[PDB]
């Protein structure tokens, strides 16, 4: 049971308020910002999924 | 004939690609609710554990 609510909590703190997502100026191009993992991830796998 | 033919063709072409980013966005729109889709089915076995 503790090992059920350790994995929960850690998946809660997880959730607190994470993931800056910058408003990608399409013109802007050059500034190499980061994409935060989980944008990534999320849009591989949609784009994955389209293709 | 010829001329409205080319007309016509130009005309096609044109509607052709206007359908095809149609249909990507549909496209796109569907694989981002296929993913939440799958998400819900996930989260529903853990629950069952």
């Amino acid at each position: 049971i503790q090992y059920r609510c350790e994995q929960l909590q850690e998946i809660r703190r997880a959730s607190q308020r994470e993931v800056m997502f910058s408003a990608v100026d399409p013109d802007l191009s050059s500034s190499t910002f980061l994409e935060p993992e989980v944008l990534r991830d999320v849009r591989e796998v949609c784009k994955l999924r389209f293709k | 004939v010829k001329g409205d033919y080319d007309l016509q063709m130009a005309h096609q072409t044109s509607c052709s690609s206007r359908q095809d980013l149609v249909c990507d966005h549909l496209m796109k729109q569907k694989a981002s609710f296929e993913l939440l889709q799958l998400g819900y089915e996930l989260e529903l076995r853990k629950h069952r554990d």
